[PDB]
């Protein structure tokens, strides 16, 4: 799911 | 509470695909809440994620992984599944499925909820169902009133077989041990149950033996000799 | 990817006691962490989440979780039988998530010696062609054990297998199992059987005769 520390 | 359910295990050949499907009960998988994923443990290793699909069909996967697998997702049947394309024994695992909560602030992601796992074997060789022989009790079996007895599983390809007693309402006293390769290539296993000796006149004791991979299961009844 | 490491890899402890696993990241994950508990057989089971939060099914003050950005320790308070199991962490803040590598948690308990049981191979076997004798050792303390098979007293080698539990999750101790296997015909050309352990200064032996 979407990461908070590495978005990209 | 959730409870997931993956299809059993079995044998899947070098470079084919690998292919289960986990089932959720016990709340719809269209939430807007969990994502849905999937997580492999090597025998006698550690733990690494696979990849995680969303109910509208986003998917994350692992980049170790990325090129070969695929997620999807069926609302409808509240299924979710995996996909493992050309495989070879580096991917022989126990594979979870797992549902995917976080903890605001933030999102703090958790595995919650978890499959009961199921061995995937990559193998060139074909299923062998188990033969199934007593390990009776008598009186020389018997260590003052507690008498032991137990079931010889023999001769099976791939792992795992299960064992319960008396249908699982027998668990205290059991000890099922991990299997052994043979030389064969076969893998072996037993089973025990400590009882009181006193009982064996009366009570029936009976092993139950599951082979999921070849989809057979074999109960003993085990009587005193 | 953010590397996880646990310290020690294994540890064992009393009943009683209270035992410290720690958790490292090569790179800070503020708060992003769990702690999984794995038993024998089960799938992990969520202990700890956000760092120090409890699982709401889990006892209080049994488990603490605390620390932030690289360092994390898991805290068991008055460790039990039933805690025998694997811990791992887990980060949840860069993808792909990580799990530690995990550490084995086992319990030191008194010596205990095994209860000793031989089985002679099953005549719905033996109408097979093999013959498997199976040698048990329940429910002892320590591990570690040499177990030896003789076939009317001479010492045997190479056509046994032994398979050894884990830590019995409510009294600590362990069982063993071990299977000589032989040729039907090797079977019958013999009287005595038996299997014999060694543990320290001990040793038992059971047998049987095959007449008998
Ligand atoms: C925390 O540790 C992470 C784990 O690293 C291990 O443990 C540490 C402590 C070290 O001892 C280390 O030796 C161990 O590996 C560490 O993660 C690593 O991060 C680096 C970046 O520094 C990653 O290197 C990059 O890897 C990619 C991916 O390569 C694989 O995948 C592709 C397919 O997608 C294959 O084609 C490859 O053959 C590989 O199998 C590379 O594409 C990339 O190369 C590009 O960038 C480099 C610069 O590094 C350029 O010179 C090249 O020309 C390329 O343009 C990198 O090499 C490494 O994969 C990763 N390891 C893991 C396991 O994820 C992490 O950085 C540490 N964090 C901190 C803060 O230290």
């Amino acid at each position: 799911q979407p990461a908070d520390g590495n978005p990209d | 509470q959730l409870q997931l359910q993956e299809s059993g295990p079995g044998l899947v050949k070098p470079a084919e695909t690998l292919s289960l499907t986990c089932t959720v009960s016990g709340g719809s998988i269209s939430s807007s809440s969990y994502y849905w994923g999937w997580i492999r443990q090597p025998p006698g290793k550690g733990l690494e994620w696979i990849g995680s699909i969303y109910y509208t069909g986003s998917t994350y996967y692992n980049p170790s992984l990325k090129s070969r697998v695929t997620i999807s997702v069926d609302t409808s049947k509240n299924q979710f599944s995996l996909k493992l394309r050309s495989v070879t024994a580096a991917d022989t695992a126990v594979y979870y499925c797992a549902s995917i909560g976080w903890a605001v602030p933030g999102k703090r992601y958790y595995f919650d909820y978890w499959g009961q796992g199921t061995l995937v074997t990559v193998s060139s060789a074909s299923t062998k169902g188990p033969s199934v022989f007593p390990l009776a009790p008598s009186s020389k079996s018997t260590s003052g009133g507690t008498a032991a007895l137990g079931c010889l599983v023999k001769d099976y390809f791939p792992e795992p077989v299960t064992v319960s007693w008396n249908s699982g309402a027998l668990t205290s006293g059991v000890h099922t041990f991990p299997a052994v390769l043979q030389s064969s290539g076969l893998y072996s296993l037993s089973s025990v149950v400590t009882v009181p000796s006193s009982s064996l006149g009366t009570q029936t004791y009976i092993c139950n033996v599951n082979h999921k991979p070849s989809n057979t299961k074999v109960d003993k009844k085990v009587e005193p000799k | 990817d953010i590397q996880m490491t646990q310290s020690p890899s294994s540890l064992s402890a009393s009943v009683g006691d209270r035992v410290t696993i720690t958790c490292r990241a090569n790179h800070s994950i503020s708060s992003y962490l769990n702690w999984y508990q794995q038993k024998p057989g089960k799938a992990p089971k969520l202990l700890i989440y956000a760092a120090s939060s409890l699982q709401s099914g889990v006892p209080s003050f049994r488990f603490s979780g605390s620390g932030s950005g690289t360092d994390f320790t898991l805290t068991i308070s008055s460790l039990q039988p039933e805690d025998f199991a694997t811990y791992y962490c887990q980060q949840s803040y860069y993808t792909p998530w990580t799990f530690g590598p995990g550490t084995k948690v086992d319990i030191k308990r008194t010596v205990a010696a095994p209860s000793v049981f031989i089985f002679p191979p099953s005549d719905e076997q033996l109408k097979s062609g093999t013959a498997s004798v199976v040698c048990l050792l329940n429910n002892f303390y320590p591990r570690e054990a040499k177990v030896q098979w003789k076939v009317d007293n001479a010492l045997q080698s190479g056509n046994s297998q032994e398979s050894v539990t884990e830590q019995d999750s409510k009294d600590s101790t362990y069982s063993l199992s071990s299977t000589l296997t032989l040729s039907k015909a090797d079977y019958e050309k013999h009287k005595v059987y038996a299997c014999e352990v060694t543990q320290g200064t001990t040793s038992v032996t059971k047998s049987f005769n095959r007449g008998e």
